């Protein structure tokens, strides 16, 4: 799997 | 603490009497926990990241505590797979990245 | 370097000869990084984030320096709105979390 946020 | 990242940097975070687990994201803005006990009425937010935008409810000026380090700011309840401590908790724990 | 996170940690780095930046991400499993050519052969790839899945191409043994700190690994390359170094590029460099 995961790539994490805006 | 000095933490490697040989694998995911999940901590103890406690919230509203339950302890629950969550990476410490560098790359997050923003708190975002899955679910959360009971905490009261919430605002709408929209963020954002790599698949796309999602709807989120807002919880300001929660109390958590990070490897029992105390914090407080904005919690956000949306579709995170894992949860994550963003940076908005990270600064206030006096967590940086080194190398 | 000692990075703190009142900002997002976007570092120089230099893949493909190109120089670009991009986000110490410590809620990133993986490296992956906007549309670029890389050498060798890529095989598709599905990664997880917020918002949904995204399809990225695999590119192994990749050279990359990260503020002057070579790592080899794995890169993704797809249509991320952010170029992200995820933990199997940042253990490389040696970085860890601090508080
Ligand atoms: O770069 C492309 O043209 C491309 C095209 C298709 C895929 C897929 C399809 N798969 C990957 C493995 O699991 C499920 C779906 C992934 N990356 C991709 C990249």
């Amino acid at each position: 799997x995961v790539v994490x946020a805006x | 603490p000095q933490i490697t990242l040989w694998k995911r940097p999940l901590v103890t975070i406690k919230i509203g009497g339950q302890l629950k687990e969550a990476l410490l994201d560098t790359g997050a803005d923003d708190t975002v926990l899955e679910e959360m006990n009971l905490p009261g009425r919430w605002k709408p937010k929209m963020i954002g990241g790599i698949g796309g935008f999602i709807k989120v409810r807002q919880y300001d000026q929660i109390l958590i505590e990070i490897c029992g380090h105390k914090a407080i700011g904005t919690v956000l309840v949306g579709p995170t797979p894992v949860n994550i401590i963003g940076r908005n908790l990270l600064t206030q724990i006096g967590c940086t990245l080194n190398f």
